[PDB]
């Protein structure tokens, strides 16, 4: 599977 | 010096290598100051920590050397590393200041906790934590003080652990904000003074995962008495065979508490908090295996990595990556004069 490559930080 | 320049940072001054530019304070405490900087050599941002008064007394000096030794024991992408270490003084005699350069991350888990996460990001963050924790353990380092404020992340969803082996005061986490007290995350065997092993860190991971799910602190005890109550009220009174391991007076205190049934894990973590049906079951199951009062019945790091919720990411190169050195605990019981600690530190810095 593809690993998440983003994280929606403030 | 020709290689160094000075920059004023509030009431202190950072004298750093010229490659480190645009310094700005991001954290401060009695034990040190941390600046963000741009590393022109790497074209990357970096965190520079200047130890405060490392040679104030024997204790600070030993602590400074120990921080340096801990950093050379590890080499893993899920653990903060020492990119560089330097001093602007040119001889042992003038030697006073120690600067540590580490990766600059974007946030700590406090920020992530308020976010609503899909299973992919949840499990992947947890998987990285576990990889990091396994590496520390293989290096003979058991963290004990894991919490959202000493786990840091980036916008590419990568994660690193900091402050392993450091007193909860000399750590980077203490110097920066947001900050959370460690009390909420400490395993029962720690707060009840039973001694501990590797899976002490699993309990903390469970508290953190629980908090990511509920968006609130699992066991927000006002003190260690309250702490214990909050644990037992929610998880239940531990077995008799656990209580028999307790020291005499604390055992009686614990045995004399009212007996609590404790909430089931579907009750503690309802579907309401989860997004897909197999994944929420899987996460709840992992939680029920980490949040286990008795360390003898708590899931280990290896089994957590093998758990269905986590295992989807498994890469043996990340899990079996061996540490450069194993921490020698004889260091914990070593005595030197300040001047002797200073020469030891100096050599490590010039190495």
């Amino acid at each position: 599977v593809v690993r998440p490559g983003s994280l929606d930080l403030p | 010096d020709n290689q160094f320049y000075s920059v004023e940072v509030g009431d202190s001054t950072f004298t750093v290598l010229k490659r480190y530019q645009n310094l700005k304070p991001i954290g401060s405490g009695a034990q040190g100051i941390v600046c963000a900087a741009y590393d022109a050599v790497l074209d990357r941002n970096v965190a520079i920590k200047k130890l405060s008064r490392p040679f104030q007394n024997q204790t600070h000096a030993k602590r400074a050397y120990r921080e340096l030794v801990l950093m050379k024991c590890v080499n893993h992408k899920n653990i903060i590393s020492l990119l560089n270490v330097f001093t602007p003084q040119k001889t042992l005699e003038e030697f006073q200041d120690v600067y540590l350069v580490m990766e600059l991350m974007d946030a700590n888990l406090c920020q992530v906790i308020q976010m609503e996460l899909d299973h992919e990001r949840m499990s992947y963050l947890l998987y990285q934590m576990l990889c990091g924790i396994k590496h520390l353990h293989s290096a003979g380092i058991i963290h004990r003080d894991l919490k959202p404020s000493n786990i840091v992340v980036k916008s590419d969803c990568t994660l690193k652990i900091l402050d392993f082996g450091l007193a909860r005061t000399a750590g980077t986490s203490f110097m920066m904000t947001p900050y959370v007290v460690t009390r909420y995350y400490r395993a029962p065997e720690v707060i009840l003074g039973m001694g501990y092993k590797e899976n002490v860190d699993i309990w903390s991971v469970g508290c953190i995962m629980g908090e990511m799910v509920r968006h609130k602190i699992l066991f927000p005890g006002r003190d260690y008495i309250d702490q214990w109550n909050k644990v037992i009220e929610q998880l239940g009174t531990p077995c008799p065979e656990f209580m028999k391991k307790l020291q005499p007076t604390v055992r009686n205190y614990v045995e004399n508490r009212p007996k609590y049934a404790g909430l089931t894990f579907p009750k503690l973590f309802p579907d309401s908090l989860f997004p897909n049906k197999l994944k929420a079951s899987q996460a709840r199951d992992l939680l029920s295996k980490m949040l286990v009062i008795d360390p003898a019945k708590r899931i280990s790091v290896d089994d957590a990595l093998q758990h269905p919720y986590i295992n989807v990411w498994y890469d043996p190169a990340e899990v079996e990556a061996p540490p450069p050195q194993i921490y020698d605990k004889q260091l914990d019981e070593r005595e030197h004069t300040i001047e002797e600690w200073k020469e030891l530190i100096y050599k490590e810095v010039m190495n």
